[PDB]
């Protein structure tokens, strides 16, 4: 789009009112571990989140080369990035701030959300991928509701992606709980690609129709009304058990062929990026007209 | 409802305070002068006093423990809400740092020698009815030849799991418990509350012996989903791709093994071991 293009443009000249960041430049503004902070050098409202690492230098210099690659990837459909620096044991990510946050709450704020709007979420998806796979030959790694953001504008953006293979290796614990994005070829070790990331997106897309984690499915008392288990449990079904469905009577043919293409649980089978990209439901849903600022303004309360 | 110190056989008179030794899940470790000892100062929250009490039967248990392959309990206070534990210093480097040093040669003689004595100091404990529950090589000493155990049986007062619905995982842990342990792991599981064993001990051993000779942790790469999943099912590596033989190989399949009575015991286990080339 011709508008995209001034925008991100527009994101190019607030690029250099800053040269370099440290910890003084900012005033922490309000809590979202990430911050929203206040810019002092340079007017921005800007994204502040710190990463806690206790490891020694040489790696850490390591750590801030592949995450100045940043700076080179840009996208009307994945998060702009201001810099990273270190300080006092954390390491810190600037990024833009989206007054709308992640996808996560704002299903928490409504009750579910809407197959239009789902549609527009995907196709934003599938192009951001495709750019970072297409463009810069990486994967997300962990693409889930939580890591996907919106705005007043009407823009949504990918954000929290692998790019520093040693950021991984760096961070010392990691915190597991009873929702998994994982796809099952990633749980049983085997090779994996962008694919994963295709099942992620299928996973978190059913869960915001429906308003609940789709693991284990409802039973039929759970499914009217909306219109305990251990780990391991939850991983062992991921990846013996069918994967969850939509239910047939309140989504149209083209969303529910949409999402079972995304949970095939062979990746070989299991629809690319550009199989997607001309699948009926986003042909659709890009021919349409919605107000995306609309329905998060109204429903959030911006 | 109280410790004191002068409850020990270890004559005390006074405790001098130094530098902290380093950092750790589990309350702060600081150098210390009695000798030199090491002190390790932990915090209660004055609540689970019944859990406290059963902390002191347990800490009534190191006392009667004096093995040349176990660290020296030399003493406990207990002034809630602060703990200490007291222990002889140990000199040298943790086995985590000797295994990651490329300065330092690992051949199969002394990696079994290493694991011997390792199993020796365990079978002592076992002996003794104590479960370490948290055997890993930043809990093993090597100074040039003397290998020592550490920081057995605190896993149970530790703490060490505490965001909502989502369970903290360092990178070492996973791939030293057992699959029955793996299988009940969960956002608000406790560590009082899982089921050690002599055989999940025997595990971790297992664990430790695969790192003596691929100088890394096994499922190094992969994430901790994976692993979960993964040892719960029961697939564990092995070591020829680097070339042991199965005489090394076979001790994992039997520490590993996913049925608990199918693992040895530590005499057993040192049986074993004396039997490699
Ligand atoms: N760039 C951002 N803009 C606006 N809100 C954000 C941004 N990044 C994070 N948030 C919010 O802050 C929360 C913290 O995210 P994060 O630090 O990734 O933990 P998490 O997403 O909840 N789960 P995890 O990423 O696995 O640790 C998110 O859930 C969002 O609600
Ligand atoms: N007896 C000892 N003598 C010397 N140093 C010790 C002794 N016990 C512990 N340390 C050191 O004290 C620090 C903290 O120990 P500890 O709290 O046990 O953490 P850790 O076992 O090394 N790793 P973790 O338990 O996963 O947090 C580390 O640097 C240890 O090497
Ligand atoms: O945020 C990240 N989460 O990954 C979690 C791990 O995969 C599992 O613990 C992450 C991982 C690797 C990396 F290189 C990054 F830069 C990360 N953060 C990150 C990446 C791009 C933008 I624009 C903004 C960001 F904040
Ligand atoms: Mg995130
Ligand atoms: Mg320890």
């Amino acid at each position: 789009d011709e508008q995209q293009r001034k925008r991100l443009e527009a994101f190019l000249t607030q690029k250099q009112k800053v040269g370099e960041l440290k910890d003084d430049d900012f005033e922490k503004i309000s809590e979202l571990v990430v911050f929203k902070v206040s810019h002092k050098p340079s007017g921005l409202v800007m994204a502040r989140k710190l990463i806690h690492l206790e490891i020694k230098p040489a790696i850490r210099n390591q750590i801030i080369r592949e995450l100045q690659v940043l700076h080179e990837c840009n996208s009307p459909y994945i998060v702009g990035f201001y810099g990273a620096f270190y300080s006092d044991g954390e390491i810190s990510i600037c990024m833009e701030h989206m007054d709308g946050g992640s996808l996560d709450q704002v299903l928490k704020k409504a009750g579910r959300i809407p197959e239009q709007i789902l549609g527009k979420v995907s196709i934003a998806v599938i192009k951001g991928l495709t750019y970072l796979r297409e463009k810069h030959k990486i994967m997300h790694r962990d693409v889930k509701p939580s890591n996907i953001l919106v705005n007043s504008r009407g823009e949504i953006k990918l954000c929290d992606f692998g790019v520093s293979g040693q950021l991984i290796d760096s961070m010392a614990n990691s915190f597991v709980g009873t929702r998994s994005y994982m796809s099952p070829e990633r749980l049983q070790g085997t090779h994996y690609s962008v694919q994963s990331d295709i099942w992620s997106m299928g996973l978190s897309l059913v869960e915001m129709a429906v308003g609940r984690y789709p693991i284990p499915p409802p039973d039929a008392k759970e499914l009217e009304l909306m219109f305990p288990m251990a780990i391991f449990e939850l991983l062992d079904y991921i990846v013996n058990e069918p994967p969850p469905k939509l239910p047939s009577a309140v989504f149209s043919l083209e969303f529910q062929d949409f999402v079972n293409k995304c949970l095939i649980k062979n990746p070989a089978e299991r629809a690319d990026l550009k199989q997607l990209m001309v699948h009926a439901f986003i042909k659709r849903s890009d021919a349409e007209e919605v107000d995306f600022a609309g329905w998060l303004c109204s429903t959030i309360g911006l | 409802t109280s410790i004191f110190l002068q409850e020990w056989d270890i004559p005390f008179e006074q405790l001098e305070i130094g530098e902290l030794i380093g950092k750790g899940r589990f309350g702060q470790v600081y150098h210390g002068r009695w000798g030199e000892v090491a002190i390790r100062l932990i915090d209660i929250e004055r609540d689970n006093e019944d859990q406290l009490k059963a902390f002191k039967r347990e800490v009534m248990a190191y006392r009667q423990t004096r093995h040349e392959n176990v660290v020296l309990f030399m003493g406990a206070c207990m002034s809630p809400p602060h703990l200490a534990i007291i222990t002889s210093l140990c000199k040298g480097r943790t086995l985590y740092s000797v295994v990651r040093d490329a300065k330092i040669v690992l051949d199969v003689n002394k990696t079994r020698q290493i694991a011997q004595e390792i199993v020796k100091g365990m079978g002592y404990l076992h002996a003794k009815g104590i479960l370490h529950k948290d055997l890993k090589s930043k809990n093993v000493f090597y100074d040039n030849g003397k290998v020592v155990i550490t920081d057995f049986g605190l896993f149970s007062i530790s703490g060490v799991l505490q965001r909502e619905d989502k369970l903290r995982i360092q990178n070492g842990w996973l791939c030293h418990l057992a699959p029955e342990i793996i299988r009940q792991l969960s956002p608000d599981t406790e560590e009082d509350k899982l089921p050690f064993s002599k055989h999940s001990d025997v595990f971790a051993l297992g664990t430790i012996w695969y790192e003596l000779h691929a100088r890394e942790w096994p499922f190094k790469t992969q994430p901790a989903e994976a692993i979960i999943w993964q040892m719960g099912t029961g697939m564990k590596p092995n070591l020829s791709q680097i070339g042991m033989g199965k005489e090394i190989s076979d001790i994992l399949l039997f520490c590993w093994a996913f049925e608990q009575e199918e693992r040895p015991t530590f005499t057993k286990l040192m049986d074993m071991l004396e039997k490699l080339p």
